[PDB]
């Protein structure tokens, strides 16, 4: 049995410390918190300790969490399909960070908030924000050379115990 | 609430393997991960200049008295003497708070409450306002970089020069507080113990970690770390921050000819004034990650999510004083 | 003062049980194994006569022993399950669930609490025999637990009542002793073998049984029932050592001429079963100490000290209602002399 | 350099009382000790102190299974007002502790020394007998044993001794 440490990167507000939270719990919320999670998951006949690690928070103080990137088996990057701004700084910030402290590990792209991405009344609303679409996410995938994007809504829970699990797979194999 | 306790204390005897087996992490760093991701659930919502709601000062207050709590029992065992109503001595082993926790938690707690009342001097009117990152009036208006922020919009051409005396002295007031936390932050990393594994991974003699190159300088007749700094590349924090790291190496090997040691440990202090905000380094990272001491655990991490509460508030100044700066020039 | 009380029972056991800090302690496991243990033992180590534990007793023991098993709560399988909305699309998901060996027994345990408590509840009012204080003229005149209040009974013995009554009490309570001490046994069997056990193992399972035991359980004849029948199972500590030397046996074997060591395998096991049978209730061996001082399981941890705790009180309770039997036939003989 | 101390003796002796005593300074009027751990320093160097309570392996011998396991010293009490307890340390504890833990040492150690020469007590409790400290120290040198101690966990005379004493015979 191999353990398997799982940190999630994003953005703030791209919607992670949900993602974790819907994953592991099958809940949605409302504060809000996701305590270091561990337990044993069996993958195709043989037993599996994976460790999930939500990084919320330090998006504003470098210094807070100096242990997410520490011995990190895989990364899961999220953006918000609901904004550009994420879209942009997965490349312009993400890519370089993972790159220079846990270089070689692989990456899930994940984009976020499946669920509002065809909503033509929520964008009325909320001029500000733009949808990605999957093809755009498809492209950024390989830009970044990720070897696979999935989209996921922890709203609705599509897709995602898939992110998992891929995480897990790319791990193994 | 009780019934809430239970659900809090009991996830960390397992700690933080949820399957039992506690093949786990240690009642250390389940605490220092716990006050990690509390404050950061926490103070995620300060996204604006004003008071924390009372509700959520409510539950950071108890749960954070939870998790600091283990200290409260955490003692010196030492001898000592008591004498009788009627004259007669007695030797016994009295108890008394750890060294460090007997200063620092009330020291820290104060900070705390330091935090939370700079923010509560924001109750009632302020001169500046927020509009929704998503809305019209958001988009035309530092803040490009963190999208989800609400952006901060002050009058019209400036605002008070009472308005702005007063956050200046909010953002100095905060930054000694930040100051404070990470003094003592810095302290317990010190006096952690240095892991087994991070001996392991140490190369063979001083010269290795240094290289020969900056071995040389460390190593000839002259020297002033003020001199050895400037000749060295420290444009970027990645180059200064692998520095520190072979500093540390160093300094590390040779405490197990006493002359370089005591220069290693002077270019360090320059380090720590120079490059203050500086991420932590290898060693620290290793120190926080094989520690088994629930002491320094509670210690580091809640100085560590103090120094980023003042942090994240002394931004949400900076936010606002720029956002003016901005307006005296469009003012043009 | 109540969340106050239990801050202090978690905070100690988080550190586990170190008190200068540094969690150069135990595992949280053992930290809680010890702390149900010790707990027991206060409370118990009252229950120096048959009558109703009183009533705030039983009202401590009730909650910290719930304060001390709550873990178990949040213990886990986490496993692949489905899921169908309103509108009928099925979503694939991870689904927690009470893991295996809590599910069942933990409740199971805290049945034969209740019984054991009821059972002392059931001695509520009039009881025919009485008990005496132990320093006083009336006591002087198993005197071996000498710190026990002895018991008095009517100088004509009980009565056929409280006489049947008794005995179906002391049945009752047997059957909650045999209960416990299965659940604590099945939990030692599925606990990790300690890397410093197998450290201090013989090299050949000849070495571990001893020349002359080996050629016993070795030869094409093999009748357990006379392999032990021809041994010496005098004392205590004779059995206990046999037992130790099997159980050893068994682990050189497990983590290892070809053909025949599944048989002589499946003999040893054969001893064991045995040996549970014969010898009901034997101290623990050295593997069962072992697996219990290293053991990180919280889980387990919890299941074999209750269980054994359990098993304690029960045996104490019985070893009460003996007393009373007993001195209730000293008083038919004294009665007839 | 850990020190496991684990003290034994008959019931209603004093012990699980002493314990609470030596580490918290305190009586009863449930008394519970657990499993207690600190540094102690002893002549400059530093050692770790293991305390262990034996209290109810005198009901159920299967209770505590790590009571004699690592054991570096024992405290084997009996109460001073209690001739059947000081019978009892030769026809059953040193017996125990020669099987279970060999050449472990053994410190010595009447409690209750506060009840000894109460005149009034025992015209109270006509079933107690008082023994001397001559008494303690022939059975101390009988059971092959180093250190005879007295002490009360009321007064608290002579506490600290008995562990300091249980500390010494292991550092040397
Ligand atoms: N509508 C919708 N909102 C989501 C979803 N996932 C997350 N969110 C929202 O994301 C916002 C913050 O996300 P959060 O979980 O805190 O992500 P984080 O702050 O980066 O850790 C919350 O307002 C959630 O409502 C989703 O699937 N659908
Ligand atoms: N006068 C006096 N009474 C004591 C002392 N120690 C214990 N006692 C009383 O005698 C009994 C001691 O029992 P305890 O402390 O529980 O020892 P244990 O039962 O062997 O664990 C209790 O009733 C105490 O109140 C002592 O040092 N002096």
């Amino acid at each position: 049995s191999r353990f398997i440490k799982c940190v999630t990167v994003g953005d703030g507000a791209v919607g992670k410390t949900c993602m974790l939270i819907s994953y592991t719990s099958n809940t949605f919320p409302t504060p809000t918190v996701f305590d270091n999670f561990s337990a044993n998951v069996v993958v195709d006949g043989n037993t599996v300790n994976l460790g999930l690690w939500d990084t919320a928070g330090q998006e504003d103080y470098n210094r807070l969490r100096p242990l997410s990137y520490r011995g990190a088996d895989v990364f899961i990057l999220a953006f918000s399909l609901i904004s550009k701004a994420s879209y942009e700084n997965v490349a312009k910030k993400w890519i370089p960070e993972l790159r220079h402290y846990a270089p070689g590990v692989p990456i899930i792209l994940v984009g976020t908030k499946l669920d509002l991405r065809d909503d033509k009344q929520f964008f009325i609303d909320h001029p500000g924000a733009v949808p990605i679409t999957t093809n755009q996410g498809e492209e950024l995938k390989k830009l970044i050379g990720s070897p696979i994007y999935i989209e996921c809504s922890s709203k609705t829970q599509q897709n995602v115990k898939a992110v998992f699990d891929a995480a897990i797979k790319v791990v193994l194999q | 609430d009780m019934e809430m306790m239970k659900d809090r204390f009991a996830k960390l005897l397992l700690g933080e393997d949820m399957s039992g087996g506690g093949k786990g992490v240690s009642s250390a760093l389940a605490l220092s991960n716990a006050i990690t991701n509390l404050a950061a659930s926490i103070f995620g919502e300060q996204t604006k200049l004003q008071p924390m709601p009372q509700d959520r000062q409510a539950r950071w207050k108890k749960e954070i008295d939870w998790l600091l709590s283990v200290t409260d029992h955490i003692v010196e065992f030492v001898p000592s003497q008591q004498t009788s109503k009627d004259g007669v001595c007695t030797e016994i082993m009295v108890t008394r708070q750890r060294g460090d926790l007997l200063m620092n938690i009330p020291a820290l707690r104060k900070l705390d409450a330091m935090l939370i009342d700079t923010l509560d001097n924001f109750r009632g009117h302020n001169e500046f306002w927020y509009v929704s990152r998503d809305s019209e009036e958001g988009q035309q208006a530092r803040t490009n970089d963190k999208w989800w922020l609400p952006p901060v919009k002050v009058p019209p051409g400036g605002l008070s020069e009472p308005s702005r005396r007063m956050l200046y002295f909010q953002k100095d007031s905060v930054t000694q507080v930040q100051k404070a936390a990470m003094a003592i932050n810095a302290q317990v990393l010190s006096e952690m113990e240095i892991p087994e594994s991070y001996i392991d991974s140490l190369p063979k003699n001083g010269r290795a970690s240094l290289g020969d190159s900056i071995y040389k300088s460390i190593t000839e007749e002259w020297f002033d770390p003020e001199q050895f700094l400037a000749m060295l590349d420290m444009s970027t924090e990645h180059k200064v921050l692998d520095l520190k790291n072979r500093i540390e190496a160093s300094v590390v090997i040779w405490k197990r000819r006493e002359l370089f040691e005591e220069r290693a440990e002077t270019i360090l202090v320059l380090l720590k004034q120079k490059f203050p905000g500086l991420p932590q380094s290898s060693l620290d990272i290793s120190k926080i990650q094989f520690n088994k001491d629930v002491g320094q655990a509670v210690l580091e991490s809640y100085s560590r999510i103090l120094e980023s509460l003042a942090y994240t508030v002394m931004s949400r100044i900076e936010d606002v004083l720029y956002t003016d700066t901005l307006a005296l020039k469009q003012t043009l």
